[PDB]
């Protein structure tokens, strides 16, 4: 947008991106909860 | 069919890969030169310390002795990693700047002299770094593994002794010598005896399958099949043998001497004998080729291709097994001439004696003839 | 990292060109195929058309197409000016954007310093900050050649499966997640259900490419390395089911199973994988319908499994004497096995493979132990005799038994096997017409090997015939346990291959003598109550394969048959009833009808009346 | 059983009823007197349905018997649920429990 | 002994059969001790 500024790179990391990846998952601490071959448990 | 009903996606990606195959990969660029430089200037450092001595190494010396420390390390087997892999490139490329140069009309004696300075500069430039041991290291790490490790570390060697510099040879040879280490020697008569020939029967396998021709997921053409099976590692064998030309290039009586027999260390592999040994398996893959041609009136394409492999390899075998014992080392003429090379040699002649009529009888194969009568030379 | 995003920046804008620019080449591929539905009268033009954007591989045409960097290229190419400058302004960005072209400026300029600078100033002596300096370093410095080994990882997708996609990626992940871990019971059977899931996922059939990028068969092999490097059947179970549907999804994943041929057999054992899928069965995978991996197929994995063979060949199999069945002192199942491998190698679309041929018959030749008690001269027995103490191991419950494992039913099957096997290594018709060498001395020596006597007398022992017994029921055979109409069709495919049918007398003796017989069971069992029993459909199978089909190249053979002329009114009667179509496929049964009209061209009116 | 007792008073007058999503943040010990699960600590408060029973169950009696606005110790005896084989890592497997919990903004 | 070496007097070896492939064996079952073209390989001394 400065006219000149062409030729420059942006700054790394600041881009859209769109590469697939698997979203975090993460299952709150609880420990009161009654506990009842088990799922995979979560972080 | 056309390329529109295709969909967008899948279109995309038959782009994508033909874009890389056709425009990037033909897109050379050279920066071995520039970054090998950036790496041997030692910046400030001398500036600071004048008067301090056994100075801390230059980037490039710190990298080379990365690669040795690694090489040192006592392993079953030397992992492959592409770090070394492109850095071993990088340095090899650096030197054949003057190996190529950057219709073979006469030179000056001024220029052709001053390329040989180019050449032996761009050679200290890395053997003053410790690359002259770090490819015997890893030569002998390796431990008779073919693989691209090896085949790089071999480029390398080869990079560093063009020309048969003396100051390298020197380095090799009182290193081994210090060393009295026995893996390095084992390597090389390992990988000589894992070594190709011609096979004559993956030759007919590789006939019948470009012969096929069905249309595979990669297309009409296979793309896939196997390229060279009956000459495989061609390229390895002859830089290989290269390298232990260039040790004794230049009539180093130390080093061919070295090579007949390791007086010091507790075990002895005459590399000069497993030499021969070599040339006698080739001498009869090539005559068993002959024979598979010789009822035939026209060697087709692929036979022709198969023997200027074979033919170039035993050239450079020839050239070595001559620079054993150019300089009049009588222990290697000895050697030889106890050896089985006369029966190598009645083979050869045998085979030349008939391929050249053979040829000769045909003006389509006058290129395979021209080699033929270079081998011969040589 | 950050060299990372920049990598991962670089490869998304290039997809986005290539989104941009497909768009473009279909559009000015659509003129150009209307101009040539247009005028396509002369011939020249015309052809080149059909060349270049039409009867080629869409791989080819892009190729084609896009081949015009050069400037030569570029003299005569079908691209516009305007698409071919803008392809050569984005890769000139491209290389602007790579740096291919005091106080840094740029990225690749800060970190180059950066790492020189550090370099300088002190000897460092932490090798793992050493080697991430250096990479780093080769990393700013040669940034097309990261390009370069980036993109065979780059995919590109369409929108409408991306989150079949990401099921993917996730079941992908727990793979990984526990690849490192060591294996457990829920462990194992998390794996489990991410295999069932990636067999659920559609992409994994409808996008075998991105399969090979991500590259999950060399994940999960290194999972099998784990498991065989014996200990959960349940995930050797699971490996063909995974590894062996992906060499079927496409022939490129063939070849990338193909390339770890070696290790597959080099742990290829019966005790691994005993039940249903099998390392054994992913190997024979690798190789099943493709000529040019059964030529590259090297010779020392046939060295593996024919030493194999022979250990089975040695003695008997240690699982089933711990099932305390007799001891037999030779295995017969998992020979079996090893012969359906190497029927597989062998043999491929209806034809034999020469070489492969060669060196199985040489090294099976070299090792005599291999064929068993049969066929060997220390062992003083034939193949009839041992089709005789096999039907009377399968008679006998005491030595059949030590329950759905059968003595007698292995031996014959691993027989046949190795007969099958000696048929599918049999030189071809016009082979041994031409007179090559090596085909006739492989066909003599199979000659050498199986007597013919042997052959005919199998296929006369007839089948067990279901009964009625009480009635309102149907009991029958346990074919599981005795001699089953799959040993017929192998036992008669080495007489189709190897010595032939060029006799009339041979041939309508072998007529008479165990084929005859079982076209009266096929009529027998023709009857509703019998149809769908399993007994009669294998029946059903092994005459329209092995049968018949004989018998139509053999009908120019039965002209001028006066002698015995009611055995083919026999034959040609049960023909018919079998033309008749009662429980038959639609493929069996024109098999059936074509013979019964080659047999109608050849045998004589004054024959046919009845 | 439980033995519930209040320790500061609050409205006293909305019990949760049998099918209702209750928030409540407490700070959970044994006997001994021993901190391990404070949703206080951890900053977010805990979400139970009555009837479903996906809390232990002592601790699902006490805070039916308890109202908003309200802290009460539930004395937890090892008849509730991991009484015999408990949660791996945090509670031995036989052991009484403890919780200080108020509820706020019953839903 | 590797093939490809040469073959010096008082050497023993296996000579394999290019008509049917097979070794020549000294079958001694019948007592007779015969010869046969049988696959029991049998080592061979060549005696100039």
């Amino acid at each position: 947008r400065k006219g000149g500024n062409a030729r420059r790179h942006g700054l790394p990391g600041v881009g859209v991106t769109t590469s697939l990846r698997p979203p975090h998952h993460f299952s709150p601490p609880c420990f009161v909860a009654a506990l009842p071959e088990a799922p995979a448990r979560l972080s | 069919t056309p390329l529109y009903n295709l969909p967008t996606h899948r279109a995309c990606n038959m782009f994508l890969e033909s874009y890389k195959a056709a425009w990037i990969l033909t897109e050379d660029h050279s920066f071995e030169d520039r970054m090998i430089d950036d790496l041997s200037k030692a910046g400030e450092q001398e500036e600071e310390e004048e008067e301090v001595e056994e100075k801390k190494p230059d980037p490039l010396h710190q990298l080379v002795l990365h690669f040795s420390r690694t090489a040192l390390t006592e392993k079953s087997k030397l992992d492959e990693d592409y770090l070394y892999m492109a850095y071993a490139d990088i340095m090899a490329k650096s030197c054949h700047l003057e190996e190529g140069g950057e219709e073979e009309v006469e030179v000056s004696f001024e220029e052709k002299e001053m390329e040989k300075q180019r050449l032996l500069y761009q050679q200290s430039r890395l053997h003053t770094r410790g690359a002259a041991e770090m490819v015997l290291q890893m030569i002998s790490a390796c431990k008779g593994e073919t693989g691209a490790m090896v085949s790089s570390t071999l480029k390398l060697g080869i990079s560093i002794l063009n020309g048969g510099n003396a100051e390298v040879q020197q380095k090799m040879l009182d290193y081994l010598k210090d060393k009295k280490e026995v893996g390095f020697f084992q390597s090389i008569q390992a990988l000589m005896q894992t070594c190709s020939v011609l096979d004559l029967n993956a030759f007919e396998r590789q006939n019948k399958a470009e012969g096929l021709g069905m249309v595979n997921e990669d297309g009409t053409v296979i793309n896939r099949q196997n390229g060279e099976k009956v000459m495989a590692d061609d390229e390895f064998t002859q830089d290989l043998f290269r390298f232990l030309q260039l040790l004794c290039e230049g009539h180093n009586n130390d080093f061919q001497n070295y090579l007949r027999t390791q007086t010091g260390n507790t075990t002895t592999i005459n590399i000069i004998i497993c030499t021969v040994d070599y040339l006698l398996r080739l001498q009869e893959s090539i005559s068993d080729f002959y024979w598979y041609y010789s009822g035939k009136d026209v060697i087709e394409e692929q036979g022709k291709r198969n023997f200027s492999k074979a033919m170039s390899v035993a050239k450079q075998v020839f050239n070595s097994l001559t620079e054993y014992i150019q300089g009049p080392c009588t222990g290697n003429q000895q050697s030889l001439a106890h050896s089985r090379l006369w029966d190598a040699v009645v083979g050869f002649l045998h085979v030349f004696a008939h391929m050249m009529m053979k040829l000769a009888q045909d003006s389509s194969q006058i290129e395979l003839l021209k080699e033929l009568l270079d081998l011969q030379k040589d | 990292y950050f060299c990372d995003q920049e990598l991962q920046h670089r490869v998304e804008s290039l997809a986005a060109f290539a989104e941009r620019y497909v768009d473009k080449l279909q559009a000015n591929q659509r003129s150009r195929y209307a101009l040539l539905m247009r005028a396509f009268t002369m011939s020249a033009a015309e052809t080149a058309r059909r060349t270049r954007e039409f009867r080629s591989p869409p791989q080819e045409q892009i190729n084609m197409l896009l081949h015009f960097k050069d400037e030569a290229d570029e003299e005569d190419c079908p691209l516009p000016e305007d698409i071919r400058q803008d392809l050569q302004d984005f890769h000139q960005d491209l290389l602007a954007h790579c740096g291919i072209q005091k106080k840094p400026q740029s990225l690749q300029e800060l970190v180059s310093h950066m790492v020189v600078r550090w370099a300088q100033e002190d000897y460092v002596q932490s090798p793992e900050l050493v080697r991430a300096m250096f990479s780093l370093l080769h990393r700013q410095y040669d940034g097309l050649g990261e390009l370069l080994r980036a993109l065979p990882r780059a995919y590109t997708i369409s929108p409408s499966s991306v989150e079949d996609t990401m099921s993917l990626l996730e079941c992908l992940g727990q793979i990984r997640s526990l690849l490192i871990v060591q294996m457990g019971p829920q462990e194992e059977n998390l794996m489990i259900q991410s295999i069932g899931n990636i067999m659920n996922n559609k992409v994994f059939y409808q996008h075998p490419n991105l399969m090979r990028a991500l590259g999950m068969h060399e994940t999960v092999m290194e999972v099998m390395v784990n498991v065989l490097g014996i200990r959960f059947p349940k995930m050797v179970t699971s490996c063909c089911r995974f590894l062996c549907y992906f060499c079927r999804i496409s022939r490129q994943n063939q070849r990338s199973m193909f390339d770890h041929l070696s290790y597959l057999l080099e742990n290829s054992g019966i005790g691994l994988g005993m039940q249903g899928s099998t390392p054994l069965d992913v190997a024979a995978a690798s190789v099943i319908d493709n000529n040019e991996l059964a030529l590259a197929l090297q010779e020392q994995d046939l060295e593996k499994v024919v030493s194999y063979l022979a250990g089975c060949g040695l003695q008997s199999c240690p699982m089933l004497l711990a099932k305390g069945y007799p001891d037999i002192g030779w295995n017969p199942c998992g020979g079996e096995r090893y012969l359906d491998f190497l029927r597989f190698a062998v043999f491929v679309n209806g034809e034999s493979v020469e070489e492969n041929a060669n060196v199985v018959v040489r090294l099976l030749i070299r090792k005599p132990e291999c064929f068993g008690p049969a066929l060997r001269g220390e062992g003083g027995s034939g193949l009839l005799a041992a089709i005789e103490e096999a039907i009377r191991i399968s008679e006998d419950p005491a030595r059949d038994g030590p329950n759905r494992v059968h003595l007698g039913h292995a031996i014959m099957s691993f027989y046949a096997a190795l007969i099958d096997l000696l048929g599918r290594c049999a030189p071809e018709m016009h082979l041994i017409q031409a007179g090559k060498g090596e085909a006739l001395r492989i066909r003599a020596i199979l000659r050498s090997l199986v007597p013919l006597d042997d052959l005919v007398g199998i296929i006369s022992l007839p089948l067990q015939i279901p009964t009625l017994g009480k009635d309102g029921a149907l009991v029958q055979p346990k074919m599981s346990a005795s001699f089953v109409p799959d040993h017929k069709a192998s036992m008669v495919l080495f007489l189709d291959r190897v010595y032939g049918i060029e006799n009339q007398d041979f041939l309508l003796h072998v007529l008479d003598v165990g084929f005859l017989p079982d076209m009266r069971a096929a009529a027998s069992l023709d009857t509703a109550t019998f149809s769908t029993t399993e007994m009669a459909l294998a029946l059903n199978r092994y005459l329209c394969l092995a049968v018949l089909p004989l018998i139509t190249k053999c009908a120019p053979l039965f002209a001028g048959t006066e002698h015995r002329a009611i055995m083919v009114d026999s034959m040609l009667h049960t023909v018919y009833r079998l033309s008749r179509g009662r429980s038959l496929t639609k493929a069996q049964r024109d098999v059936i009808e074509d013979c019964l009209m080659a047999l109608c061209r050849y045998i004589r009116p004054s024959m046919l009346q009845h | 059983g439980v033995e519930i007792e209040t320790i500061s008073p609050g409205d006293g007058r909305t019990f949760p009823k049998k099918g209702q999503t209750c928030v409540v943040h407490y700070t959970g010990m044994l006997q001994n007197g021993k901190k391990f699960d404070s949703s206080r600590d951890r900053n977010k408060p805990f979400k139970f349905r009555i009837g479903k029973q996906e809390v232990i169950k002592g601790f699902e009696e006490g805070a039916a018997q308890m109202s908003l606005g309200q802290r009460a110790k539930l004395t937890c005896t090892p008849d509730v649920a991991y009484g015999a084989t408990g949660h791996p890592g945090v509670i031995p497997p036989n052991a009484t429990l403890i919780f200080d919990v108020e509820l706020l903004n019953l839903e | 002994r590797s093939e490809g070496e040469k073959v010096r007097v008082g050497d023993d070896l296996i000579l394999v059969s290019v008509s049917s492939e097979r070794y020549l064996h000294l079958s001694t079952a019948s007592g007779e001790l015969q010869v046969d073209a049988s696959f029991m390989q049998t080592l061979w001394n060549m005696n100039p």
